């Protein structure tokens, strides 16, 4: 049987609590999971069902919609890369390049330590600052390898 | 405490309104904001009745900063000929392409925000008020959620505010990847714990939105704008720009100009101004080839002395401007557009479900030179025929820009043709 292990549920039940009824926290709920376990185990959604008092399909179906959860890859830090109109035109290329020469990985793909994985996402709504990335939350304009490099050491 | 880093968007304002703090590139508290007079218009508003509020508001002219710019006061008498409870939500899911005004109120004077949430409720008797914001802005959301325990220690929220007995309670909700989730009806289906699937309209969320009741759903600059209206009065919001189209307006800068970044501007700027009197002209000083109204419109470099209002002939929609200059491919950028649409698509209706996919999957073939006849001419027909039995606004333009560029752009079209 799968639990949630104490310092999680005490959050996710702060979520199921914030809102006027209980099946509104479900996105805050699975937010907290992918930031917990570095992904959304499938194991953890029937005792998430559950806390929401919603039936699992409901439950899976809203976690196969929604593109910023992940049941495949367990990933430390997501490199969210902005490969719409803007980021395009001003050098989405060049930031996929200098991430395969710094970390050897394309976009989709985990580093073998699973440290690492790149995500290619729609405008990150930053786009005077092109071409835009994220590390997990945090949000950057790449300027160069060099400085790329000097951003992804301090994600340890 | 510390947020998460967020890029340092230029900001530049001629009205020193919605930008008055939000032009320095940080967060601005709750004693800042105080010290330059917030609050005071919810004060003068609570001393005011509902209707004098929506009255003040509607005459104002002030119209939906979320793109479509429906006239904000006569979507708030619509709701409150309904009965009760109301709900007020404000649309902070801002994901068109190239659209990043939204995000520099949130995260720069999220007590502006919070003040016309607060004003807009009381307007139309909602005790309860939502924000929907994208995942993809947490730092928005941590600012927002501290901003609000803010106001909640100032007595600006709770119940009984300052002796009005009017009760009000905001709620952060949080987006997770989808830009369908901005149309105002996915918005209220994902607040209710469901998948973004749009509802058929009517009914419009006035009549039955949030648990079937009368909802207001307003972006995140409409509501920014009701402070001012309050506080300066409505004759005087409508000395600010052209008396039809009155009150400051922000206008995202992107792409090929010197100066990217955020304006705050009147609407009767014109497109020209934006790029070359603000903008600071193009990148090399390159010739405009297009500027695309994010992903809504295709503007050619004929098209620049158009006013950036809300009329027939204006530029319109969220005043989202990424310039293409005369090295940029049309077709490369129409193929952006396209990708943009296959990934956003519902799904709930036929012609926008397998027209946004095919409409992408045959213009890559153009693009890379393996269509054959037959994906030319079906491109063509699917790029005609995406709308047909569509719910919402999605399926509707997901091939409007890219039909303008075939149409202003026919020389660059027929060189991928051969
Ligand atoms: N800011 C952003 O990031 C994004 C903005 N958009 C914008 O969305 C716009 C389309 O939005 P829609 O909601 O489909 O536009 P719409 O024109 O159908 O509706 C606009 C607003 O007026 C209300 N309304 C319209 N007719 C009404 C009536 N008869 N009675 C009562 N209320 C009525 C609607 O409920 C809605 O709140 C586009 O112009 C685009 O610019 C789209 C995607 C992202
Ligand atoms: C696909 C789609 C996505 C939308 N996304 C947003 C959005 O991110 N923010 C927004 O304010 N309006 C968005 N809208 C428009 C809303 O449906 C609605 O018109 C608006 O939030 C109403 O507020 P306003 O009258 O103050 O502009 C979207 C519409 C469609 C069709
Ligand atoms: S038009 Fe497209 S996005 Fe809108 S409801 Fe239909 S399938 Fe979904
Ligand atoms: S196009 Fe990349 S952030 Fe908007
Ligand atoms: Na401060
Ligand atoms: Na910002």
């Amino acid at each position: 049987e799968f639990e949630f292990p104490e310092e999680l549920k005490t959050k996710l039940q702060e979520h199921i609590n914030y809102f006027p009824k209980k099946r509104q926290a479900i996105l805050l709920c699975l937010h907290e999971i992918q930031n917990y376990y570095g992904y959304i185990p499938p194991e953890s959604l029937k005792p998430l069902a559950d806390m929401l008092e919603l039936p699992l399909n409901h439950v899976e179906g809203v976690v196969a919609f929604y593109d910023m959860f992940d049941r495949e890859d367990k990933a430390k830090y997501r490199i969210r890369v902005c490969v719409s109109i803007v980021c395009h035109l001003m050098g989405t290329n060049k930031l996929l390049k200098a991430l395969e020469n710094i970390l050897g990985i394309k976009p989709g793909e985990v580093t073998p330590d699973g440290k690492f994985k790149i995500v290619p996402v729609q405008c990150l709504s930053a786009c005077s600052e092109a071409p835009v990335f994220m590390v997990n939350d945090d949000e950057y304009k790449f300027e160069s390898e060099v400085q790329l490099n000097e951003i992804l050491s301090r994600y340890t | 405490r510390s947020y998460p880093a967020i890029p340092r968007i230029y900001a530049e304002t001629t009205l020193n309104m919605l930008l008055k703090r939000a032009k320095k590139p940080r967060v601005h508290s709750i004693d800042e904001y105080l010290k330059d007079g917030g609050y005071q218009a919810l004060e003068k508003a609570l001393n005011m009745s509902p209707e004098e509020i929506i009255d003040w508001v509607d005459k104002s002219t002030l119209r939906g900063r979320g793109g479509a710019g429906f006239p904000t006061g006569k979507k708030w008498k619509f709701a409150v000929q309904n009965p009760g409870p109301r709900y007020f939500i404000c649309n902070a899911d801002e994901s068109e392409p190239g659209t990043f005004k939204d995000r520099i109120i949130i995260e720069r004077d999220p007590h502006l925000l919070i003040e016309g949430i607060i004003i807009s409720s009381y307007a139309i008797g909602a005790n309860e008020a939502y924000i929907y914001i994208r995942g993809e802005y947490p730092a928005g959301y941590y600012i927002l959620r501290d901003a609000i325990e803010e106001a909640k220690k100032k007595g600006f929220l709770g119940k009984n505010i300052l002796g009005s007995g009017f009760d009000l309670e905001i709620y952060v909700a949080r987006g997770a990847g989808a830009y369908i989730c901005g149309e105002e009806t996915a918005l209220i289906e994902s607040l209710e714990g469901k998948r973004g699937h749009p509802r058929l309209k009517p009914p419009y969320p006035v009549q039955k939105g949030l648990w079937g009741k009368p909802t207001v759903v307003n972006n995140v600059e409409t509501i920014a704008n009701v402070p001012f209206i309050i506080s300066m009065g409505w004759e005087e919001y409508r000395y600010i720009g052209p008396s039809d189209y009155a009150g400051p307006k922000l206008f995202p800068v992107s792409g090929k100009v010197k100066k990217p970044g955020v304006y705050e501007l009147p609407m009767n700027t014109t497109l020209r101004e934006v790029i070359f009197k603000y903008a600071g002209g193009t990148l090399g000083n390159k010739k405009v080839k297009a500027v695309f109204s994010g992903a809504l419109d295709c503007f050619s470099s004929e098209e620049l002395d158009i006013p950036m209002d809300y009329s027939p002939l204006g530029f319109g929609g969220t005043g989202t401007v990424i310039v293409l200059t005369e090295e940029d491919d049309i077709v490369e950028a129409a193929l952006k557009i396209a990708e943009f649409y296959e990934h956003e698509t519902c799904g709930q209706c036929t012609p926008c479900r397998v027209g946004c996919y095919e409409q992408a999957n045959l213009l890559e073939k153009i693009y890379k030179g393996e269509a054959t006849e037959q994906d030319w001419e079906g491109f063509d027909f699917v790029n005609r025929n995406i709308q047909p039995t569509s719910i919402c606004g999605l399926g509707a333009v997901a091939g409007r820009l890219i039909r303008q560029t075939l149409e202003k752009f026919p020389e660059e079209w027929e060189k991928y043709r051969k």
